[PDB]
RNA sequence: CUUGAGUCUCGUAGAGGGGGGUAGAAUUCCAGGUGUAGCGGUGAAAUGCGUAGAGAUCUGGAGGAAUACCGGUGGCGAAGGCGGCCCCCUGGACGAAGACUGACGCUCAGGUGCGAAAGCGUGGGGAGCAAACAGGAUUAGAUACCCUGGUAGUCCACGCCGUAAACGAUGUCGACUUGGAGGUUGUGCCGGCGUGGCUUCCGGAGCUAACGCGUUAAGUCGACCGCCUGGGGAGUACGGCCGCAAGGUUAAAACUCAAAUGAAUUGACGGGGGCCCGCACAAGCGGUGGAGCAUGUGGUUUAAUUCGAUGCAACGCGA
RNA sequence: GCCCGGAUAGCUCAGGGUAGAGCAGGGGAUUGAAAAUCCCCGUGUCCUUGGUUCGAUUCCGAGUCCGGGCACCA
RNA sequence: UGAGCCUUGAUGUGUAGGAUAGGUGGGAGGCUUUGAAGUGUGGACGCCAGUCUGCAUGGAGCCGACCUUGAAAUACCACC
């Protein structure tokens, strides 16, 4: 805000994996404060992804995540009434947050049966570069590189 | 603003020397000053205004 | 088509566009490129990025002549005065001389009236 | 009679004026070589130019206008004004020592002369710029601001015109009255010491409604001239004089209002400047506006649909 | 009547081993707006038919239509 | 500087595949110290994968039918 005094809120870790990343993934997935439901959904999705990929739950998740992280975004800046689209770098924490938000949003728009099935299919598609999340990442990248002249 | 590069110096130092030579030559100032016609009354007005503001 | 091995680059930079031409010492053009001809239309046409893109494209277009030495004369006050020469050097030429050759009247004719914006 | 006023001897500085010549940079046009798909313009565009070869680049030629740097609240002139270099003609100012005339002085109604720019007549000239005009935009409209073109004019010779916020909004001449910091230009004595002319800034007494002026007075006095008498009507009508014309100069009356005005003070406002704060923006999450129902209100209906709140700060409000 | 060239997307259109470039229109990043950008999307016997060829939008014949120069014009 | 006209030398990897092999063809012998496999090196062309090309060193081998193709190997040769 106007003060630059805010702090960082600590987060409880994953029970059976001990990864803060999956806890934040559950938090992003969680709606209405029902955290047990989100934990069950994410655990089922990770289990089916691990069995259908064979590596494990963890590095398969990270590999799927890395295909969605962006490295440059676009910010509007007003100069003379007309707004320039300046390309700016993205902090790694913002990269993780954007990737998980995109993955969950893409999962919610699918015609599959259960939420875990949608999440598993989307996560595998991202892991092998065919989901809509990678499409959104490519859209952002192309829009950012199009306005490369405004990058002072 | 004629810069003849000497022996083995890098490109950056020659470019900086050329920029400095163009800065001390008042090239862009003259170019911007001759873009539009400014009346003699405005010339005297702003010259005197600069003089009094300095003092 | 011919080997000259040493030419001069003319950069014509204004507030709206930059034009780069390559010629031999006698003053016969070999190739040219422009910021507006490189897919930059409008405000984007008047930026240093477009100027250095045009510089790279013009350097590419004159490949068949085997240029190894190059002088530079730059005229005009435009934003693309320094990006172009940097891009031209990075393309592999040797900038052996830099000159500003912008015209300046020694009085001259009456400039247009001022814009009331 | 010599102190006011003027003449003579030597010198200094200066965009002071009239005439003629010449130089360099740049814009425009003309012819030619290289070379190829854009150029130009804007907040964004479009009109406009270009494959009949533009824009870019190089060579040669024609023509007109103005003189970058020096350049400076620097200089010259009564004012208006005056800026490359060179020659011819010419006006004034100041300085040092001496000589000469002997009140020859100051101001000035009527009169006469000069007087930016625009404008008018005749004859040339025309690169750049640019009223009028045409087209493209923006806009609710745009007879404008912005863009592309573009004719009188701007330039020269002669002749009219006689007006400007022609302003220091401060008539000319003379004498007297504490200081400080500079600029420019002469001169005497030994970098120091003095002494004249013009000029910029601050400030004391004094003056002023205040702002402010302050030895270059808006301080204290003397001589002469011009001008003012509430605001509109009106610097207008009629008459005279001047002009080719546009118009200039002198200059009222009826009627109407109780004010019009100057300087400064306290706030408020600014599509003025500086510094800050708030789920005020920016980052996120969940909603309302669509559907069904509950409830309040407006409106319409009724014998009555009781009364009040009814921009934010009334409408699941008094209840 | 003859000769000369053409038939390709919704439009304009180049092209013996393929169907191609731009804009039109639709949605969304997108902002109050045209901008302006990004993203895709289709948009096809390459006029019809027949004929060679390992298959022809391509080469060949006959037809439908457009344009040009001619000829008949008693 | 245009148009036709001969002669030469190149030029032509849909997909097979050692092979940047067009229609056609008498037809597996030419080539070879008339210095030849393979070379350093000059150079051309190029859907840049590969075709063409002088000299030098070097010294005398490549080689036709062979399996994939619609076809063989510019082994000479001729028709476009
Ligand atoms: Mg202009
Ligand atoms: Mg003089
Ligand atoms: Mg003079
Ligand atoms: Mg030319
Ligand atoms: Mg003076
Ligand atoms: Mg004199
Ligand atoms: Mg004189
Ligand atoms: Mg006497
Ligand atoms: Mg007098
Ligand atoms: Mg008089
Ligand atoms: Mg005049
Ligand atoms: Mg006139
Ligand atoms: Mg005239
Ligand atoms: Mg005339
Ligand atoms: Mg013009
Ligand atoms: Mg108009
Ligand atoms: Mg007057
Ligand atoms: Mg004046
Ligand atoms: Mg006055
Ligand atoms: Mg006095
Ligand atoms: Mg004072
Ligand atoms: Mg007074
Ligand atoms: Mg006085
Ligand atoms: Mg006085
Ligand atoms: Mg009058
Ligand atoms: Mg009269
Ligand atoms: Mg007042
Ligand atoms: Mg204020
Ligand atoms: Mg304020
Ligand atoms: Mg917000
Ligand atoms: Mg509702
Ligand atoms: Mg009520
Ligand atoms: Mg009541
Ligand atoms: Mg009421
Ligand atoms: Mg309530």
């Amino acid at each position: 805000p106007r003060r630059r005094v805010i702090g960082q809120r600590k987060i409880l870790p994953d029970p059976k994996f001990g990864s803060e990343l999956l806890a934040k993934f559950v938090n992003i997935l969680m709606v209405d404060g029902k955290k047990s439901t989100a934990e069950s959904i994410v655990y089922s999705a990770l289990e089916t992804l691990a069995q259908r990929s064979g590596k494990s739950e963890l590095e398969a998740f990270e590999v799927a995540l890395e295909n969605v992280r962006p490295t440059v975004e676009v910010k509007s800046r007003r100069v003379g009434g007309s707004t320039y689209q300046v390309p700016v770098e993205v902090r790694p924490v913002r990269r993780n947050a954007l990737a998980m938000r995109w993955i969950v949003e893409a999962a919610r728009k699918r015609g599959d049966k259960s939420m875990a099935l949608r999440l598993a299919n989307e996560l595998s598609d991202a892991a092998e570069n065919k989901g809509t999340a990678v499409k959104k990442r490519e859209d952002v990248h192309r829009m950012a590189e199009a306005n490369k002249a405004f990058a002072h | 603003p004629v810069i003849k590069v000497r022996e083995n110096e890098p490109f950056d130092v020659a470019l900086r020397r050329f920029k400095r030579s163009c800065e001390k030559a008042g090239v862009l100032a003259e170019v911007r000053r001759r873009e539009f016609y400014e009346k003699p009354t405005t010339e005297r007005k702003r010259a005197k205004a600069s003089a009094v503001k300095r003092h | 088509r011919k080997q000259v091995s040493d030419g001069v680059a003319h950069i014509h930079a204004s507030f709206n566009n930059t034009i780069v031409t390559i010629t031999d010492r006698q003053g016969n053009a070999l190739g040219w490129a422009t910021a507006g001809g490189s897919g930059f239309r409008g405000s984007r046409k008047s930026t240093p990025f477009a100027a250095q893109v045009a510089a790279e494209r013009c350097a590419d277009a004159v490949k068949e002549y085997g240029i190894k030495n190059l002088e530079v004369m730059v005229k005009g006050p435009g934003p693309g005065r320094e990006s172009t020469i940097r891009a031209l050097n990075a393309a592999g030429f040797r900038i052996t001389n830099i000159t500003d050759v912008t015209p300046i009247p020694h009085x001259g004719c009456r400039p247009p009236k001022k814009r009331r914006v």
